[PDB]
């Protein structure tokens, strides 16, 4: 509960990473 | 020593995928346990991950070539085996050029599909 | 008469870490006391 | 021929060491050995008015170069030319707080491994524990 | 090391010359170890004369006794870093 | 499989077997007698280089408080020619080396193998390693 | 009637004697010379030590005042200056360093640092246009220790720079320092980030260079006077006196620096 | 070492004023600044309900399990418990974390009656070690200050071989006037006034 409370170049490939499943996530709804 | 590590986890799981790809030959893909049905994928990808476009076949192949730095290739095999990568598809370590060109293939190939999925439902 | 020497080539100043004694003082401080040292390599390596 | 080449260039700033380590006085004697002055002085001679007024300058910046930053801050803020006999007076006050600090004999040991630890004459290091001692009284 | 020194000469003496040693050679390692600060060693040599020769000499063992109580009160009895508590993934392991 | 305690005792010899770096005469003996007298039974194989490196560089007794011995520690290297003028199996030195085996033991089982058995984090697995091939390549 | 104010920072008695003894027998009463710790125009300080209330710490080539050695150089060299909290408090330059360490939260600095920052990067862009330079040096200590203030520093100047479209190369302190002693020809822009060792280095300028006054400007706006040495001090009264509109007493003082520097109130 | 140096090096021992008790008191300036903007605002005052003494409270915990001594009855560790053990746990557990917080570190009994988790173990051994070894580093600049020896710690160094395998002494330079520095500077701050 306390963790939940409290909150470059490899942010670019969780970026994509994430936005790249995105898609995939976006295209298996509709 | 990172270097190192990496080098011996892929030759390790490399091994175990042909030990794996016996049985397989033997129960069919599903009869192993759910982590030999992890170590398949990510060797699966890891074969396909070593493929390399070379810069000298560009006039032949087309395909644009791709130099990988050392220090990508020990990242990119690294996240590979955690399992980080896990959910993009295999096609998209094949014949490409570092991580970021996986991800980029990866877009290219969700998009790709969008389109057909909207005509494939219309029509 | 060969090369005789590269007159730009200076030996690295070889860094050797600070090692404090083993006390008390050192046990409470050697988190302290391990940046110091840390620092101060950076230094010798970078020069200043 | 090729050492004065080099010593010129790397003097100019053409060329710098194999590691980009900073032209000091301490490098350039290390690698030049300790007359560098001398046969650089001698052999830009040998080249027009222009180069020689270079190597002169050169010359003159590395021997600045010879203080640390700290030394450069505190005593060349007069000048340059004044650097040399500020840094030699506030020298020669710390050896008199010293002295009256923790003796002489002390000061005399202390002498002579801060003379070893900085390469210095033993004539210079006679010359300034005189120097210091005269100034106490 | 004065003591690994003399160890290896009785070794010598003992092994593979066949010769025993006597109390003499057995007092002149625990001298050592009173005079070098080796408490801990001391210890072992005193069962080892206690065991084979006829006993130890009482001040040996009483100036021994003397160099581990400072020790204690000086927190010299063991190396620091053994005492520092580490976790699984805290040992730097080199 | 039936494992026996020939087989268990085996295994573990040949895991202490890989070496990098020479080893000192007191570090290798101590912990091949360790293994010999089935200290290392209950530790796993995989684990078995982490429980040495412990033994001869670290020492739990020491550390978790619970030190009974007056000479015989790892931290001692001039017990090495004691060790070859005597032998563990001494009167003089059998007594203190099986005390400190057996809390050396103890410790390793209760703390540290512990752990690494409930260890299923991705990431964690990952640091396991590394880890264990430190540990390999360094005693 | 009018007032210069003297702030003393870090400066031994005789060297803020000789600036009171120099305004006295030029201004000749006119001006008066009032001591204070903190001011915003008609301001010297003297002393190595950086006042409170100064965001930038500029410094040129004069060119009346080059040093033989010196002669033609022109390279201009603005050390950044965050806000100076009282002796006692934690420093900015500090505090925005070991905050993160120990998890306490760093918003209010970090915004702090990013406002003096920003002002200290527009007056280098701005002087480097002036001169004409393309590009600018940024220094950065290179110690494990500034692994904080320096990477804002990097993020923040880079970002106004390119956005002014100029070119920034980053550098340590070593480097520069020796170039800038040996070779400064080759350096026009030179920033400095916040650190004591770039202090220093831009004090070893100053003084190599044959003695200048500083220029800091503070977060009023303006620009108030620095020296550190007898002929320091007495060129920053000069620019002083010239700038409340004295052109005959501020060259007098100039001239007489350049003649005698450690006994300029004497000389003239 | 290359290049002759152009002066000597001497002892930085500029100032001798420093006084442990304001360098102290600046180190305590600084310990309540990080601690404050750590924690953030003091917690809202909170009215007791009820006017009791944590003695008080100490002596009726004590006479309550007194009266049942002869009723209690111990048992297995694995076993269920009883209604006197369950209340006698509940109330030393509260009363030795009211303890523990207030500042009473009585270690015998906290590692009775407050550790249920080996996580608690873990903490109370990290918490002995920490007050064993303040205790000591106290005494040791106690004796350290009988011995009259600069508090800062001493890195074990031999400085005329520093110069030698150095190339250069402005590196050397600087780190002589750091350690020297913090030799003569304490680390000690106040401790009434922290606990406050």
């Amino acid at each position: 509960e306390a963790a939940e409370r409290n909150p470059t170049g490899d942010n670019a490939r969780d970026r994509l990473l994430k936005e790249v499943l995105a898609l995939q996530a976006r295209i298996n709804q509709r | 020593v990172d270097h190192y590590n990496v080098a011996q986890d892929v030759v390790q799981m490399l091994t175990k995928y042909r030990e794996l790809q016996d049985i397989i030959a033997v129960l069919g893909i599903d009869e192993l346990s759910e982590e030999d049905k992890l170590i398949v994928d990510r060797a699966r990808k890891l074969v396909k991950f070593l493929s390399q476009p070379f810069q000298v076949a560009e006039v032949f192949t087309g395909m644009t070539g791709h130099y990988v730095q050392l220090d990508d290739t020990i990242d990119s095999f690294s996240g590979l085996l955690m399992g980080t990568y896990d959910q993009v598809p295999e096609m998209a370590f094949y014949m490409v050029g570092g991580i970021n060109s996986v991800l980029e293939k990866a877009k290219k190939m969700a998009e790709e599909a969008a389109e057909l999925e909207k005509m494939r439902r219309a029509r | 008469r060969a090369d005789e020497v590269d007159y730009t080539n200076l030996p690295a100043p070889k860094p050797q870490k600070t090692v404090w004694d083993d006390n008390i003082e050192t046990e409470v401080l050697r988190k302290y006391l391990d940046g110091l040292s840390q620092y101060d390599m950076e230094e010798a390596k970078y020069g200043v | 021929s090729t050492k004065m080449q080099t010593l010129h260039k790397l003097l100019t700033g053409e060329v710098s060491f194999k590691n980009k380590a900073p032209v000091k006085d301490c490098n350039i004697v290390h690698q030049f050995g300790e007359n560098w002055a001398t046969e650089l002085s001698a052999y830009a001679k040998t080249l027009p008015a222009e180069q020689q007024k270079i190597i002169v300058r050169q010359i003159a910046r590395v021997k600045l170069t010879r203080y640390t930053v700290a030394e450069l801050a505190a005593y060349c803020g007069d000048g340059p030319a004044l650097l040399d006999e500020t840094a030699r007076a506030a020298n020669i006050e710390q050896g008199v707080a010293f002295v009256k600090a923790k003796g002489v004999e002390a000061f005399e040991k202390y002498v002579a491994e801060e003379s070893t630890n900085a390469n210095w004459k033993p004539e210079e290091a006679k010359k300034f524990i005189e120097d210091v001692k005269a100034k106490a009284k | 090391s004065k003591f690994c020194a003399m160890m290896d000469l009785l070794e010598e003496m003992q092994h593979r010359n066949r010769l025993k040693p006597n109390e003499e050679s057995w007092t002149w390692v625990m001298k050592e170890c009173v005079k070098s600060g080796q408490f801990r060693l001391g210890y072992c040599i005193q069962q080892v004369m206690e065991t084979e020769c006829k006993g130890c000499p009482a001040d040996l063992v009483k100036a021994n006794e003397a160099n581990a109580q400072k020790a204690k009160t000086e927190g010299k009895e063991h190396p620091g870093h053994l005492s520092q508590q580490a976790g699984l993934f805290d040992v730097k392991v080199e | 499989q039936v494992q026996t305690i020939p087989m268990i005792r085996g295994a573990r010899f040949v895991a202490l077997f890989n070496q990098k770096q020479p080893s000192y005469f007191m570090n290798a003996i101590v912990s091949l007698y360790a293994c010999l007298n089935g200290y290392l039974d209950d530790v796993k194989v995989q684990y078995v280089k982490f429980y040495e490196y412990l033994l001869v560089h670290r020492d739990l007794g020491i550390m978790y408080g619970t030190a009974k011995n007056k000479f015989f520690y790892m931290y001692v290297q001039e017990l090495n020619y004691l060790i070859r003028f005597f032998t563990l199996n001494s009167p003089i030195l059998h007594g203190e080396l099986e005390e400190m085996l057996k809390q050396h033991t103890h410790l390793f089982l209760q703390h540290y193998q512990s752990k690494m058995n409930a260890i299923k984090s991705e990431k964690d697995v990952k640091a396991l390693k590394n880890l264990l091939y430190s540990c390999k390549r360094a005693v | 009637s009018k007032q210069l104010t003297f702030i003393s920072a870090g400066a031994t008695a005789a060297v803020l004697q000789s600036a009171s003894a120099i305004v006295s027998k030029v201004a000749g009463g006119r001006v008066q010379t009032k001591t204070a710790k903190e001011a915003g125009r008609h301001a010297v300080v003297v002393g190595p030590e950086t006042p409170i209330g100064v965001h930038t710490a500029v410094t040129e080539v004069p060119k009346s005042a080059q040093d033989p050695l010196f002669s033609g150089v022109s390279t201009v060299v603005v050390r950044a200056v965050l806000p100076r909290a009282a002796p006692d408090s934690v420093q900015l330059r500090d505090a925005l360093d070991v905050y993160a360490s120990a998890g306490i939260d760093t918003k209010e600095e970090v915004r702090s640092a990013t406002e003096a920052f920003k002002k200290s990067a527009e007056v280098a862009v701005g002087k480097a246009k002036a001169k004409g330079v393309k590009r600018i040096v940024l220094v950065v200590k290179q110690a494990s220790k500034h692994n904080c203030i320096n990477e804002l520093f990097k993020k923040i100047s880079t970002e106004t720079i390119e956005s002014a479209g100029l070119t920034t190369e980053v550098v340590g302190t070593a480097a520069v320092a020796n170039q800038l002693i040996v070779n400064p020809e080759s350096l026009g822009v030179v920033l400095l980030n916040d650190v004591a060792a770039t202090e220093q280095i831009e004090l070893a300028f100053a003084g190599v260079v044959g003695g200048v006054s500083r220029v800091y400007h503070t977060v009023e706006g303006g620009k108030i006077s620095a020296g550190h040495s007898f002929k320091s001090v007495a060129l920053a009264v000069a620019q002083e006196l010239r700038e409340l509109g004295l052109s005959s007493e501020a060259d007098k003082v100039e001239a007489a620096a350049s003649k005698n520097p450690r006994a300029v109130v004497s000389a003239l | 070492i290359s290049g002759v140096s152009p002066l000597l090096y001497f002892p930085p021992t500029t100032t001798s004023t420093t006084n442990r008790e304001d360098q102290i008191n600046k180190n305590t300036n600084i310990a309540i600044q990080m601690i404050k903007r750590y924690k953030g605002e003091v917690p809202p005052h909170y009215t007791r309900k009820s006017s009791a003494t944590i003695e008080q409270v100490e002596k009726e915990i004590d006479a309550l399990l007194g009266g049942a001594e002869k009723l209690r009855k111990t048992s297995t560790d694995d076993q269920p418990m009883d209604k006197l053990t369950l209340m006698e746990r509940c109330l030393r557990h509260a009363l030795w974390s009211y303890h523990k917080e207030e500042g009473r570190y009585d270690f015998d009994q906290i590692g009775r009656w407050v550790v249920y988790t080996p996580e608690d173990e873990v903490k109370l051994a990290q918490l002995k070690r920490e007050v064993e070894a303040k205790e000591k580093l106290a005494a040791l600049r106690k004796r350290r200050e009988e011995e009259g020896l600069p508090g800062g710690p001493v890195p074990r160094i031999n400085w005329p071989q520093e110069y030698s395998s150095f190339i250069d002494r402005e590196p050397v330079v600087a780190k002589r006037i750091r350690y020297d520095t913090l030799a003569s500077t304490t680390l000690e701050r106040d401790e009434k006034q922290i606990e406050s």
